[PDB]
DNA sequence: ATCATTTCCATTCGAAGATTCCATTCGAATCCATTCGAAAATGATTACATTCGAATCCATTCGAAGATTCCATTTGAGCCTGTTCGAAAATTCCATTTGAGTCCAACCAATGATTCCTCTCATTTCCATTCAATGATTCCATGAT
DNA sequence: ATCATGGAATCATTGAATGGAAATGAATGGAATCATTGGTTGGACTCAAATGGAATTTTCGAACAGGCTCAAATGGAATCTTCGAATGGATTCGAATGTAATCATTTTCGAATGGATTCGAATGGAATCTTCGAATGGAAATGAT
């Protein structure tokens, strides 16, 4: 049998990540996502499709900046595993909070 | 006779349209003759210096077509038009392959 | 219509790893997946909000690709690509 | 009823840097994003300029100390001298 | 040569009538209005531009307000708003 | 009569539909506008007064003083997002000591 | 030599505002090249809004129109 | 012969700064740091000393933020001594940097 | 928890000065009336978003082995902080100089408005060529021995 | 050190999708002519910003003592990565719905404008008062037993 010791995979993942630019999160439960939120904001609604790929381009591009300063924010404190004490020092820094 | 202002400035950009959206935006009520031309002139400049680096990008995946991909290697590698977008997203740009140095294996 | 609940649950796991890759993380504690639910939850509100509110001023029922742009612009993440 | 966009000069400008290279559609948007975000940010701090100085006119020295402000280092010294020679050339 | 000190002072007294400003403090308040003044009017005309109209209305003023101000904040501002607005039709 | 008297204002109606004019905001201007601004002005100084006031003579003292605001500003959450961006020259901080630096 | 004037006691009253009970040595130097860059961009800026209203007088609306457009409105000054 | 512990005099000056408002920095060192910076850049320039007084409002404002972050982030690293890899991890996180 | 020098905090007084209450004034908002357009409206007409189930593909997750990272702990250095103490330099004061910045007034120069029209740029179908989807392919970094 | 595994990077292959082209439509920028005034220029003037030099109040500092934090190194507990694969969920596609958005020509209102006046808000200059700065003991930590 052959396994790859933990932390290979996840390396060549970063490495694969890195070098695409496809959405990360699947089209459907995003859609959802936001047909709930907005409904909870106002009734009847709908979207334009480049309307849902404008907020989940948006988002991905926010949660991916928020995880390189995530893991700063680990490397920091010694660590190599993000930890949501991390995320949270990263958006009390940036000031989204806090 | 007729010759658009463009030509007479020397621009691909076009100054009478800069012009029109001058006037037509609520910045002021009177916009001189000479701001539209040096306006199309900063925007064809900074087009330029934004596709020559992505056309280097292009050229480096070995393809002939600038894709957002390439305009976000040019931006982020630049220096300075990193700053100027610091707070800008490019859809579908991806990132810059970075892995922080404690990560790699031993 | 149908009812639409939970949907934050449809981020799954592996989709907050992915995003956690692209971004430079090689090591994920388990407590990290509920918090980026939260904080998408947040994202999405704080954008949606705004962009329904361009959308109800506008006199529409549809929301646009500009009204998501303005939105987050006036968030401050503004957005190249549908403008 | 018909929209706008820079697609003929962007492209006319990758002709010139880049005489063999294409633009997709997205990266043709990205880029008509750009020049309408860049139009809007010098614009606006020249706006800002005349009311400061309490003047009902934006005239080219406006768009110039907005570029100052606007733009980083070495592309506001570019910008500034690629603006002044557009102008000089437009005038005489 | 213009401040909006009267009417900050008229409304501190109508508020706290036996407290007072200093100076500086006064400048925080003129400051403070000149600053979310501009946002309101800022945000509005971009409103009016996005939506092809040539006008501010107080529609504008009022969802510029929703989009500036935070909650609580906002929904107060609505109200006071609304209702300046049906008093001065009515009077 | 003034259009701040048939609107109930303590603020400038007239001013403030002048500066609208006058700011490059747009070609035209409602009359409803300045009204419905210039109440959200007066209101929110109000606001802001009514809570630096209450800290003024809390802290002793008969003269609201940009410390009293500063206090007022970010003691309340949705004032201190609303200026979150913003400095009071001469605000001070407000008393804070994480609990680590803390001995025993 | 302007820069050794903000003393390394004033830096240290400054993080002590700021809630610090205990200070590294190399703080100090680092601080005072954080704050350099801090009155370059501000002023730098200032001086721009003064060059254009052709005066050789920096004023304090200067200053202020500088922060805001550097993103730390101040309040107090005129704006 | 009587001595406060380690860490007291720091604790209450932390009290007493917090307490008040005063600008920290003294003044005749800060104003000409100002005209020094401010002479690369056009000469020679004079200034309103409501304009140096700006200038030093924001400076002080904006180090005691960024003393407040950079606090935050010694502490995440289970230290009490702010240390400069802390002052630049909270500016790069800031986007400063 | 024990009594003991620090220091913080409160207190109570006196003037130093900052608020504000008020006399004056001139500039701004009101009024009032009118031209003319921007906004509102309805109605016919797309069109693209929503929804459908069916088929197909792709990704998920459940549950377990054991690798290895996080943390608790000790422990020893090195580097902080706190006590003066001399002591420079920041402050305060005041008084002078005078250059810049301001303020009208007469004046020049350049920006609007507009009508006709021509030249450009938007959009469309048309088609050529790049991108891609897949498949086997050798290459290569990792993991077992 | 050697070699097997499995993922990746590389070979064109065979065609779907996407561009860069070509044809013209309709609309917008250019052109050419002006009251029209904002910008400019200038001549006179006031306000504020050094400057200066002296007392003065005050910070700053160099230098040591020893506390205590920080860092390195250590052991095992626990938590997180890798693995296979049934299948739940998504993606795809083709289509029918119907509903909202958009283009269009009708005027309902509302806001511009501008002249002439009251009234209001700016400013300055005088008192009323709050705040600040003392000196002076009492609660209160905070360090030593």
């Amino acid at each position: 049998p052959h396994r790859y010791r933990p932390g290979t995979v996840a390396l060549r993942e970063i490495r694969r990540y890195q070098k695409s630019t496809e959405l990360l999160i699947r089209k459907l439960p995003f859609q959802r996502l936001v047909r709930e939120i907005a409904q909870d904001f106002k009734t009847d609604l709908r979207f334009q499709s480049s309307a849902v790929m404008a907020l989940q381009e948006a988002c991905e591009a926010y949660l991916v900046g928020l995880f390189e300063d995530t893991n700063l924010c680990a490397i920091h404190a010694k660590r190599v595993t993000i930890m949501p004490k991390d995320i949270q020092l990263a958006r009390r820094i940036r000031g989204e909070r806090a | 006779k007729a010759k658009t202002r463009s030509s007479r400035a020397g621009l691909q950009f076009p100054v009478g349209r800069v012009h029109r959206l001058l006037r037509k935006g609520n910045y002021s009520e009177r916009v001189g003759a000479g701001a539209p031309v040096y306006l199309a002139a900063v925007l064809e400049y900074l087009t330029a210096e934004i596709l020559e680096l992505a056309g280097n990008a292009a050229r480096d995946n070995k393809k002939t077509r600038i894709i957002p991909r390439h305009l976000q290697l040019a931006i982020r590698n630049d220096e300075e038009l990193n700053k100027l977008l610091g707070r800008v997203t490019i859809a579908q740009g991806g990132v810059l392959p970075n892995i922080q140095a404690v990560l790699l294996p031993k | 219509r149908k009812v639409l609940r939970d949907n934050i649950q449809g981020i799954t796991k592996p989709a907050i790893r992915r995003l956690a890759r692209r971004g430079g993380v090689k090591r994920i504690s388990g407590l990290i997946y509920e918090e980026t639910r939260g904080v998408l939850k947040v994202f999405l509100e704080n954008v949606i909000r705004d962009a329904v509110t361009y959308t109800e001023h506008a006199k529409r029922k549809t929301v646009t690709a500009m009204d998501v742009v303005y939105a987050l612009k006036r968030q401050g993440r503004t957005l190249y690509g549908f403008g | 009823s018909r929209k706008e966009s820079y697609s003929i000069y962007v492209y006319k400008v990758l002709k010139q840097v880049h005489p063999d290279t294409g633009i997709s559609s997205k990266a043709m948007g990205i880029m008509n994003s750009f020049v309408n975000d860049i139009f809007e940010r010098i614009a606006g701090e020249a706006s800002r300029l005349a009311h400061y100085n309490k003047r009902s006119t934006i005239t080219s020295r406006e768009i110039q100390t907005a570029v100052r402000l606007l733009l980083p280092g070495e592309l506001a010294k570019h910008a500034v001298s690629e603006g002044t020679k557009a102008v000089t050339k437009y005038t005489s």
